C-alpha cells in the first residue's frame, strides 16, 4: 500500500510413460497448397517434427517393440573392471588410493553424462599371477579420508575397531559387498572446471586444475594376515556394478584414446578422425 | 575410337547454296551436341552454332543467323549444314566438333570456295 | 564476353620456357581451354577447365589463372604451332592466336 | 511475427528484426533457490536492477580462416559493473544467464556459425605433441577473462570430444541468409545450490564457424561478431572483505 | 536344521546378475537431492537429437579434418549430375560414425524403426536452385543416371526462405529387427543407398560466389528401438592409462 | 515401522518391487525400471511453440 513497487514463464514440458514404440496409422495423398510438413528451419535449434505419414503414404501397423532395454537402469547394471592390484608390495601390505577412471571400457560409459548419482556394488576376485589357488588368509580394509592409513604389515591400524574390513580366504567364492552414496555434494561429477582452493595460481601449482575434492573417497588397503612373510604372489581384481542410477546433462562421447587418469589430455600429433575415409564422394 | 568424317571440297556460284555434311561413327550419336566452327584462311576461329540430334533444337551465333541452317538425321548419324546466298566473304574451311563443352573431338575440315 | 589474347608473334629457342597469356573481360570462372593447332590440321584440346590435362598430352603443358588473367606455360620446347584460347561461360568465343618461332 | 523480437530487462533493451526463436535450455526458467534446497543460514541479497541488465563484451573479427572462440561464465563479469563488485565482496553466488550473439552481413555474403553452450567445459592440452608428458593449461587459458581465447584445435574442441555431436547440447545457428542473432536462456546448473564465483566456472560458451565465410572480391571484408549477456536471478551471500582472485 | 540341496550354478560369479549384498555401513543416510535441470530417464531421447553427418570423408581430408562436415554445390555445365552418395545404415563404418545415433547404436546389436536426414543450405541469399534427394531399397548398386534413381522414395527440394528439408528413410525390411551390416554374410541386413542429384542448375547473379556448401544432419523417429546390449568397437586400450 | 530408507533413489524411484533382506535400503536389488521418458526438453526447447504443418519461419 505505501509502495506499489514491492507487492510483486511456465513449466514447458510434462513427463509421460511410454512402454512400447509408437504405432503408425494409414494416410493417403494430399494435393494442396498452404501447408508444408517437409520444410523445416534448423536455425531455431529444434529437431524436425515431421513424421512418415506426412511425407509418403503409409499403411497401418501396430508394433509391440518394448523400450526397456535402453533405460539407464539396465544400461549401467553390468559389472566392469576398475583396478588390478599386485603384491609380488614386496613386504605385505599395499595401499591403493581409490580411482576408478583407469580403464577405458567403463570410463567411456560413465563420461556420457556430467552428473551421476548412484550406488556401487563391489566384488574382489583374487588368485595367483598364473591363475592358481592356494589356501591363504587375507584382509581388505577400507580407509575413509582422514583415518590413519597402515604403514606396515603389523601396524596398529589393522585393529579395525571402526573401519569396515573383510576377512576372506583365497579358495573361497569372491567377496561381494554393497557401498552407498557417500559424497558431500548431491551427485558425483566427472568434469569439474575450476581450481579447488583460493590464492594465486602459479606455474608450479597448475596440477590442481580439474581436481574436485568431492570425489576423493580415501584409500583401500589389503594385506596378508600373518606376521611372517607369505611365500605366495597375489593379484587381485575389482569389479563394480552400478545400481539406483540417476543421470543428468548428457554430453558428447570421446573419439581420441585416453592418456592419463585425471585429465582429458590427448596426443596432439595423431588426431584420429571419427569416420573411416574412402576414395570418391560419389562411389561408395 | 570416335570418328567424325566430312565431305569433299565444293566450287559454288555466288548466289547459290551448298550442303556440308558431317558423319559420326563409333559412339552414341544422340545425347551429344554437335558444333560447327568456321576458320577464314588467314585468321582465327569463329563459332557458327550447335545442334542437338536427340530432338532438334539449335542455337546460332548472332551474325550467322539467316545464313546457316543446321539439321541432323538421327537414323543415318549425319548432321548437315546448309549455307544460303553465298558471297566471297564465305570462302573458308568448316569444321565439325562435339562436346557442348570444350570441343572434345574435331572433324577433318571441308574447304568451301566461291567464285 | 570478348577474349583478348593480346600478344602474338613470340620468339622461342628450343627449351626456352615460354609462357602465353590471355585475359577475359567479365569474370569467366576458370572455364577455359587452350587448343594447339598445327598448320593444315584440326586443333587439339591440350587442356580443359584451365587446370586439367587430357590423356596422351605430355606433362610439360600447364595452365593457371587467378582472377581474369590466365596463363599457359611450356617447359621443354620441341611443339611449334598456333595457340588459341576459348571460354565457355555464356557462348563459345575464341581468342586471336599465338605464332611462335 | 516470428522474426521480430525485443528483450527488455533492467534499463537495457535489445531489438532485432531477423531472428529465430528463443531457446530455453532444458525447458526450464531461472529462479531463486527455494527453502527446501537451501543450506546457508543467513539472508542473501538481491540487487534487482543493478545486476540484471545486458552487459556487452568486446567484438571479434571473422576472417576467411578463423578457428573459433570461447568464453567462460561467470568469469567475464567478474570485473564489470556492480556484478563485478558484488562477486568480490560476497562468498557465494547463484544466477542464470541470457546470451545474445549478434553477427550480420549483406545479401551477397555466405557462411554459418554454431553458437553452443557446454556445461562444465574442462580443457586439455596436446600433451607435448608426443603424448609422453602431461602439461596442464595456464591460468590465462582456463579463465581468459572478458576477452575470451581461441581454439587451437577446433575439430576435437581442445578436449578430445568431436565437434560433430556438439549439437546434443543447447545451441542455435547463425545462417547468414536467414538470421543474424541467436538467443539462449540457461538456468543454474550445479550439484550444490550456492557456489563460489572466482574458482568455479559452471558453463562455457563457444562459437565455431562450420561453413567458412566467403564473399566475392570487392565487398566489405570486415564482418564483426558481438556477444551480450545478462544475469537473470542473481543472489549473493557470505559477506567479507574484497578478494580479487 | 532345514534339509536343503545345492543345484548346479553354485559359487559362480555372473557379472550381469543383480542380487542382495551385504552393506558396509549401518545407519547411513545420504545427502538430500537437489533439483538439477536436464535429467534423462532413457537413452531414446538422446537418439532423437540431430547431429552432423560426415558425408565428405575422403582420404585427402585427413590432414585438415574440418573439411569433412560440408560438401559443396556449384554451377554445373551438364544437366543431371550427382553430388553425393552414401549408405543408409547407422551401424556400418562410414558417414554415420560421427553422429550420436551412430555411437549409441554401437552399444546394441539389433535396431528397428525409421530414420530422418535433414539437409541445410548455407549459401547466399540470391542463389537459387533445385535438387533431388532419393532413397533406394536394397538389391542394386549406385544408380547410373538420374532417370534410374527417381524410382525410389524421393523428394524435390528448392532453396528459399526455409532453408531445410527432411527426408525420412522409412522402415522397409523383411525382418522385425536388423543386426549391424558388414561385408560378408551380414550384407543380408543392408539398408539402402541415399544419393542426391541436380534437378536444375545452381543459378547465381553477378557479384556473388559460385560455390555453396550443404550441412547434413541425422536423427531417429518415434518408432526407433534397440536391444541386445553388447560391447563397443570404438575405444581401444593398447597400453595402460597413465 | 519400516526399515531405514537410505537409498540413492528416493524422490523419483524406478518401481516398487525390489527384494531386500537387510535393514539398509541401499543393499536391495535393482528391480525393473519404469518406461517414462520426456523427449520434448531435448528435442524442441523453444519459446513459441511450432506446429508441423505451419511454416517454421512465419
Ligand atoms: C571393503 C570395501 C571397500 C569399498 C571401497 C570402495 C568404496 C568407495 C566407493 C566410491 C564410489 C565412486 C566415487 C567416485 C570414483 C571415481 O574414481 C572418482 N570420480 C574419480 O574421478
Amino acid at each position: 500500500d505505501p509502495i506499489a513497487d514491492m507487492i510483486d514463464n511456465r513449466s514447458l514440458t510434462a513427463l509421460q510413460v511410454l512402454p512400447t514404440a509408437a504405432n503408425t496409422e494409414a494416410s493417403s495423398h494430399r494435393l494442396g497448397t498452404g501447408v508444408v510438413p517437409a520444410l523445416q528451419a534448423a536455425e531455431t535449434g529444434a529437431s524436425s517434427n515431421a513424421s512418415d505419414k506426412n511425407l509418403i503414404e503409409t499403411r497401418c501397423v501396430l508394433n509391440h517393440h518394448s523400450t526397456q532395454e535402453t533405460a539407464i537402469g539396465n544400461f549401467f547394471s553390468r559389472a566392469g573392471l576398475v583396478s588390478i592390484i599386485t603384491m609380488p608390495n614386496t613386504d605385505g601390505y599395499v595401499n591403493w588410493d581409490i580411482d576408478l577412471m583407469g580403464y577405458a571400457q567403463l570410463r567411456r560409459k560413465c563420461e556420457l553424462f556430467t552428473y551421476m548419482r548412484f550406488d556401487a556394488e563391489f566384488t574382489f576376485v583374487v588368485a595367483k599371477p598364473n591363475g592358481v589357488l592356494v589356501p591363504q588368509l587375507l584382509q581388505y580394509m577400507y580407509v575413509p579420508p582422514g583415518a590413519p592409513k597402515p604403514t606396515s604389515r603389523d601396524s596398529f591400524a589393522w585393529q579395525t575397531a571402526t573401519n569396515p574390513s573383510v576377512f576372506v580366504k583365497m579358495t573361497d567364492p569372491p567377496a561381494q559387498v554393497s557401498v552407498p552414496f557417500m559424497s558431500p555434494a548431491s551427485a558425483y561429477q566427472w568434469f569439474y572446471d575450476g581450481y579447488p582452493t583460493f590464492g594465486e595460481h602459479l606455474q608450479a601449482n597448475d596440477l590442481d586444475y580439474g581436481q574436485c575434492p568431492n570425489n576423493m573417497m580415501g584409500t583401500f588397503s589389503i594385506r596378508t594376515v600373518g606376521t611372517e612373510k607369505s611365500p605366495h604372489s597375489i593379484t587381485l581384481r575389482v569389479y563394480m556394478r552400478i545400481k539406483h542410477v540417476r543421470a543428468w546433462i548428457p554430453r558428447p562421447l570421446r573419439n581420441q584414446p585416453y592418456l592419463f587418469k585425471t585429465n582429458p589430455n590427448y596426443k596432439g600429433n595423431d588426431i584420429k578422425c571419427t569416420s573411416t575415409s574412402r576414395d570418391k564422394i560419389t562411389t561408395l | 575410337q570416335v570418328q567424325l568424317q566430312q565431305s569433299g571440297p565444293e566450287l559454288v556460284k555466288p548466289g547459290a547454296s551448298v550442303k556440308i555434311s558431317c558423319k559420326a561413327s563409333g559412339y552414341e550419336f544422340s545425347r551429344s551436341w554437335m558444333n560447327w566452327v568456321k576458320q577464314r584462311p588467314g585468321q582465327g576461329l569463329e563459332w557458327i552454332g550447335r545442334i542437338y540430334p536427340g530432338d532438334g533444337d539449335t542455337n546460332y551465333n548472332g551474325k550467322f543467323r539467316d545464313k546457316a541452317t543446321l539439321t541432323a538425321d538421327k537414323s543415318s548419324s549425319t548432321a548437315y549444314m546448309q549455307l544460303s546466298r553465298l558471297t566471297s566473304v564465305d570462302s573458308a574451311v568448316y569444321f565439325c566438333a562435339r562436346r557442348r563443352g570444350y570441343f572434345d573431338v574435331w572433324g577433318a575440315g571441308t574447304t568451301v570456295t566461291v567464285s | 564476353i570478348q577474349m583478348t589474347q593480346s600478344s602474338s608473334y613470340l620468339s622461342v629457342s628450343l627449351g626456352g620456357r615460354v609462357t602465353i597469356t590471355c585475359k577475359a573481360s567479365d569474370h569467366i570462372n576458370n572455364w577455359l581451354a587452350w587448343y594447339q593447332q598445327k598448320p593444315g590440321n584440326a586443333p587439339r584440346l591440350l587442356i580443359s577447365g584451365a587446370t586439367s590435362l587430357e590423356t596422351g598430352i605430355p606433362s610439360r603443358f600447364s595452365g593457371s589463372g587467378s582472377g581474369k588473367d590466365y596463363t599457359l606455360s611450356i617447359t621443354s620446347l620441341q611443339d611449334v604451332g598456333t595457340y588459341y584460347c576459348q571460354q565457355y561461360w555464356s557462348t563459345p568465343t575464341f581468342g586471336g592466336g599465338t605464332k611462335l618461332e | 511475427s516470428d522474426r521480430v523480437a525485443q528483450l527488455t530487462i533492467g534499463n537495457s533493451t535489445i531489438t532485432t528484426q531477423e531472428a529465430a526463436n528463443i531457446v530455453i535450455a532444458y525447458g526450464e526458467w531461472p529462479e531463486y533457490c527455494p527453502d527446501t534446497d537451501a543450506t546457508a543460514v543467513d539472508k542473501p541479497t538481491r540487487p534487482d536492477v543493478s545486476v540484471n541488465r545486458f552487459f556487452t563484451l568486446d567484438t571479434k573479427s571473422w576472417a576467411k580462416d578463423s578457428k573459433g572462440w570461447y568464453w567462460k561464465f561467470p568469469d567475464v563479469l567478474t570485473e564489470v559493473g556492480v556484478f563485478g563488485q558484488n562477486a568480490q565482496f560476497h562468498y557465494l553466488y547463484r544466477s542464470g544467464f541470457c546470451v545474445h550473439v549478434q553477427c550480420n552481413a549483406s545479401k551477397f555474403h555466405q557462411g554459418a556459425l554454431l553458437v553452443a553452450v557446454l556445461p562444465e567445459y574442462v580443457l586439455g592440452t596436446i600433451a607435448g605433441g608426443t603424448g609422453n608428458e602431461n602439461s596442464h593449461p595456464p591460468y590465462a587459458t582456463t579463465q581468459p577473462g572478458q576477452v575470451g581465447a581461441v581454439l587451437t584445435h577446433p575439430y576435437v574442441l581442445d578436449a578430445g570430444i568431436p565437434l560433430s555431436q556438439l549439437t546434443v547440447c543447447p545451441h542455435q545457428w547463425i545462417n547468414l541468409r536467414t538470421n543474424n542473432c541467436a538467443t539462449i536462456i540457461v538456468p543454474y546448473m550445479n550439484t550444490v545450490p550456492f557456489d563460489s564465483a572466482l574458482n568455479h566456472c559452471n558453463f562455457g560458451l563457444l562459437v565455431i564457424p562450420v561453413v567458412p565465410l566467403d564473399f566475392n572480391a570487392g565487398a566489405t571484408s570486415e564482418i564483426p561478431i558481438t556477444v551480450t549477456i545478462a544475469p537473470m536471478c542473481a543472489e549473493f551471500a557470505g559477506l567479507r572483505q574484497a578478494v580479487k582472485q | 536344521g532345514i534339509p536343503t540341496e545345492l543345484k548346479p550354478g553354485t559359487n559362480q560369479f555372473l557379472t550381469t546378475d543383480d542380487g542382495v549384498s551385504a552393506p558396509i555401513l549401518p545407519g547411513f543416510h545420504p545427502t538430500p537431492p537437489i533439483h538439477i535441470p536436464g535429467e534423462v530417464h532413457n537413452l531414446l531421447e538422446i537418439c532423437r537429437v540431430e547431429t552432423i553427418l560426415e558425408v565428405n570423408n575422403l582420404k585427402t581430408n585427413e590432414t585438415t579434418p574440418m573439411q569433412r562436415l560440408c560438401f559443396p554445390v556449384s554451377v554445373q555445365s551438364k544437366t543431371g549430375e550427382l553430388c553425393a552418395a552414401f549408405r543408409a545404415d547407422p551401424g556400418r563404418d562410414g558417414p554415420w560414425q560421427s553422429t550420436i545415433l551412430g555411437q549409441l547404436c554401437r552399444y546394441y546389436t539389433q535396431w528397428s524403426g525409421s530414420l530422418e536426414v535433414t539437409f541445410m543450405f548455407a549459401g547466399s541469399f540470391m542463389a537459387t536452385g533445385k535438387m533431388l534427394i532419393a532413397y533406394t531399397p536394397p538389391g542394386g548398386n549406385v544408380p547410373a543416371d538420374r532417370i534410374t534413381a527417381m524410382l525410389g522414395t524421393h523428394v524435390i527440394w528448392d532453396f528459399g526462405l526455409q532453408s531445410s528439408v527432411t527426408l525420412v528413410v522409412p522402415w522397409i525390411s523383411n525382418t522385425h529387427y536388423r543386426a549391424h551390416a558388414r561385408a560378408g554374410y551380414f550384407d543380408y541386413y543392408t539398408t539402402g543407398i541415399i544419393t542426391i542429384w541436380y534437378q536444375t542448375n545452381y543459378v547465381v547473379p553477378i557479384g556473388a560466389p559460385t560455390t555453396a556448401y550443404i550441412v547434413a544432419l541425422a536423427a531417429a523417429q518415434d518408432n526407433f528401438t534397440m536391444k541386445l546390449c553388447k560391447d563397443t568397437e570404438d575405444i581401444e586400450q593398447t597400453a595402460n592409462i597413465q | 515401522s519400516h526399515e531405514n530408507s537410505n537409498s540413492a533413489s528416493e524422490g523419483s524411484t524406478i518401481n516398487y518391487t525390489t527384494i531386500n533382506y537387510y535393514k539398509d535400503a541401499y543393499a536391495a536389488s535393482a528391480g525393473r525400471q519404469d518406461m517414462s521418458q520426456d523427449p520434448k526438453k531435448f528435442t524442441d526447447p523453444v519459446m513459441d511453440v511450432i506446429h508441423e504443418m505451419a511454416p517454421p519461419l512465419k
